[PDB]
């Protein structure tokens, strides 16, 4: 069969405003373009402000992952100010941010992704939908998915209570500032956090991780598509001491079958196909500029195109779990064997092709949630009730700093330059920017655009696999554009 | 009863309004969606997608003309002919936020502007912006659209402010009909369009640390929880919200206990509340 061109705007069950356009020929996607359609311009709004304001302003980039922006911002300010965060404040920050990884992954699998595989109750917003939605689960298993969707609404809310115990409220924490964390954990509140954590752990271990493998076992074809470039980035996150060298996720790049070190000087943002002034193309974030040009011919997105030494990379749980190669959860080892016939001990034992796939990205996110449980457990044993968590540094007149972390959806950095005690430049290079960007100046596609190539569309009137692939990356176009 | 149809349109928002609503305790969000409203369009959570999702909203809007509720999150950017916020595409034409509000705004029973961006402009309209970010009520009024607007601000709002305002409006409508009930709702809005049950009282005048403020005992570090937070930048004196007793996230904390209030429900947020960390 010949060509059909399919445009999907809005892509739903993601965060933010995305259009996807695919060219389908002979039953498969052969080309793709992703367009982020909403712009705010945080990088220019921030200029001229007290630098400390940034750690509040930047959270409003995104209300799903605000703790990630909070973290990147306070780390950038820590560096620029020379703030020496007390050890107990480092641990408290990890407890605040770590709890939102749990919230975000659970939200993503159940409340964004699960309807890709599960038919919900017969009322809006679960209907109407594609008449041939390729929903393969038995009546019993489908009902279990719905029951878990509903339970997960409570579980994700409990995760935000965990965030707020030391973070003040959520969305948009008050508890992270330059110099540490604003509230010393008390014994009583650590018990409150731990009691909630126990409930979340039980749900993750007993419901979430098992259901991803079980649903995956009914959609084994979804491990055979969505590979894209098979190239990934991790910038490091969650310091495990004050050395700056040991982190829960260590940095690294993976491309063309090879692990390599991460050098942030190799990041450049291109704009040929983005609605920004042509003269701003090719800038490292330390020299970044944000000049919107919504009428520029040929451009199709408000997302800039980040490249790592010319490479188009993806970010997120798969990227981190592939780069770091942790041991798999006990659940995963067992169900990989029983449901897939796969003998696996560590994450890379899935194999490159199955890991870098539509369903593989859901598996990676579930496994990463399990991995984060152990980190939070450790921080709950490491934190010292009553020990001070903040220093109060003076604002410098002239300074620069960069904060690197891993948001739930992938690598995040904030760069700040201070002049006359005010923000002179602030540049954000975020997770969904790495995933959902358009072509660069040489025409090389972004990671999701490339991962769409080969996606099967056997029925052009029900092209469900297009958005299923997109959703596996957990896109957040608010983050991507800012 | 028959749950009213709701369309949730996101302009220049961060989805924080949707997330805060997901944190509702009583009623839970599942109870809200299955028993209180019929959420017919919401891009973050709905089953369908693309032009079919847009067309579904249009069909419901036709069937329930004058009777659906339109929730607007985020500001509405008017520069560049609306191109800074495209929300969909149908029949080979892109639909900007400007277009969508002009299309659905006139036919809604009421518009609920949720969050400070939609209510007042917020961060997207702050100094250094260049998209023409516009508050919902201003956009509608500038275009001659007379539909009542209820502002439920906050960055984000507390879930109880959103759910509670919906419940208050639906109660009014049950007992007085649509026009009568909306008249009663408008009567309990302050001059900034905010329901007085949630926004009628000042944070600072009801703050547990007011004794320390009056005694001049001020914390010099964030982690000193004995003193008043004014010197650290607390904007409670200029802020109208009930956080001092409602608290956040199931009662586990609130901004003043944890750090400072940044005045997030006020029409001048953020610029009139900045710098956040000095008085
Ligand atoms: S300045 Fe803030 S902390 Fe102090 S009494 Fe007023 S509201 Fe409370
Ligand atoms: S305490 Fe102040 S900053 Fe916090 S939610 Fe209430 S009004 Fe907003
Ligand atoms: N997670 C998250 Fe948000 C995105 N994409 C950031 O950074
Ligand atoms: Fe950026
Ligand atoms: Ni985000
Ligand atoms: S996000
Ligand atoms: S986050």
């Amino acid at each position: 069969t010949g060509r059909t061109t399919i445009a999907i705007d809005p892509v739903t069950r993601i965060e933010g405003h995305l259009k996807a356009e695919v060219v389908v020929e002979n039953g498969k996607v052969v080309d793709a373009r992703l367009s982020g359609g909403m712009y705010r311009g945080f990088e220019t709004i921030l200029r001229g402000r007290d630098p400390r304001d940034a750690s509040q302003i930047v959270q409003r980039i995104c209300g799903v992952c605000p703790t990630a922006h909070s973290t990147a911002s306070v780390l950038a300010l820590d560096e620029a100010f020379g703030a020496k965060v007390p050890n107990n404040g480092r641990i408290t920050r990890n407890l605040i941010f770590g709890a939102n990884y749990l919230q975000s992954h659970i939200l993503h699998f159940y409340h964004l992704s699960a309807q890709d595989f599960v038919q919900g109750p017969d009322t809006a917003p679960f209907v109407p939908r594609f008449p041939k939605s390729d929903l393969r689960l038995s009546k019993e298993l489908n009902k279990a998915g719905v029951d878990q969707y509903i339970e997960a609404l409570e579980v994700r809310r409990i995760c935000h209570e965990m965030v707020a115990l030391f973070g003040g409220r959520m969305p948009h924490v008050q508890g992270q500032v330059v110099g540490g964390a604003t509230e010393i954990p008390t014994k009583e509140k650590l018990v409150e956090y731990a009691a909630r954590f126990k409930k979340v752990r039980d749900f993750v271990e007993q419901k979430y991780v098992p259901v991803v493998y079980t649903i995956g076992s009914k959609y084994k074809d979804m491990f055979k598509v969505g590979q894209g470039f098979k190239a990934a980035l991790c910038v490091g996150a969650f310091p495990l001491d004050n050395s700056g060298k040991k982190h829960l996720f260590m940095p690294g790049v993976y491309a063309k079958g090879k692990d390599m070190p991460f050098d942030p000087s190799k990041i450049k943002e291109y704009v040929k196909y983005s609605w920004f002034a042509e003269e701003t193309t090719g800038l490292n974030y330390k020299e970044g500029k944000t000049i919107p040009a919504p009428d520029k011919a040929g451009a199709y997105s408000f997302v800039k195109a980040p490249r790592y030494d010319g490479l188009s990379l993806e970010v997120g749980p798969l990227a981190r779990m592939w780069v770091n190669n942790p041991e798999l959860s006990p659940v995963g080892k067992k169900l990989l064997k029983d449901l897939f016939g796969i003998s696996a001990k560590k994450f890379r034992d899935l194999g490159e092709e199955a890991a870098f796939s539509l369903m593989g990205r859901h598996v990676a996110r579930a496994e990463e949630t399990y991995y984060m449980l152990g980190a939070i457990e450790g921080w709950l044993k490491e934190i010292k009730a009553g020990e001070d968590t903040v220093v109060m540094p003076a604002v410098p007149a002239s300074a620069e700093g960069t904060g690197f972390t891993e948001a739930p959806r992938g690598s995040l950095l904030h760069y700040v330059k201070v002049k006359d005690s005010k923000i002179d430049n602030y540049q954000i290079v975020s997770a969904s920017l790495w995933n959902c960007n358009p072509r660069d100046d040489m025409g090389q596609r972004g990671a999701v655009e490339e991962a769409l190539i080969g996606i099967p569309v056997d029925d052009i009137q029900n092209p469900v696999n297009v958005a299923r692939l997109i959703r596996a990356f957990d896109p957040x176009l608010a983050c991507a554009v800012h | 009863g028959e749950r009213p149809p709701v369309f949730w349109l996101q302009g220049q928002g961060c989805t924080g309004c949707s997330v805060t609503l997901l944190n509702s305790v009583h009623p839970s969000i599942a109870d809200v969606l299955l028993k209180v409203i019929s959420l017919e369009f919401h891009p973050t959570v709905m089953a369908w997608e693309g032009e079919h999702a847009i067309e579904h909203m249009r069909k419901v809007a036709e069937k329930f003309k004058g009777k659906f509720f339109l929730v607007i999150e985020g500001s509405v950017p008017v520069e560049a002919d609306g191109k800074y916020c495209i929300i969909g595409e149908a029949n080979h034409h892109e639909i900007s936020m400007v277009d969508a509000l002009k299309e659905f705004g006139p036919n809604a029973a009421a518009v609920l502007a949720v969050g400070t961006c939609a209510a007042y402009g917020g961060i997207p309209a702050a100094e250094g912006s260049e998209t023409g970010a516009t508050a919902v009520s201003k956009f509608l009024g500038d275009n001659g659209i007379k539909t009542p607007v209820v502002n439920i601000p906050g960055c984000p709002p507390h879930p109880d402010w959103i759910v509670g305002t919906v419940v208050l409006a639906l109660d009014a409508i049950k007992k007085n009909g649509l026009e009568g009930g909306l008249a009663e709702v408008v009567k309990v809005l302050d001059s900034d369009g905010r329901p007085t049950p949630f926004f009628g009282r000042n944070i600072h005048e009801n703050c547990p640390y007011l004794d320390k403020y009056d005694e001049g005992v001020m914390s010099a570090t964030f982690t000193d929880k004995v003193g008043c937070r004014y010197d650290l930048g607390c904007k409670g004196p200029m802020t109208m919200a009930d956080c001092f007793e409602r608290k956040w996230n199931g009662g586990v904390n609130w901004c003043v206990q944890n750090a400072v209030c940044i005045g997030c429900v006020e029409p001048d947020f953020p610029d009139g509340k900045s710098p956040f960390y000095q008085a």
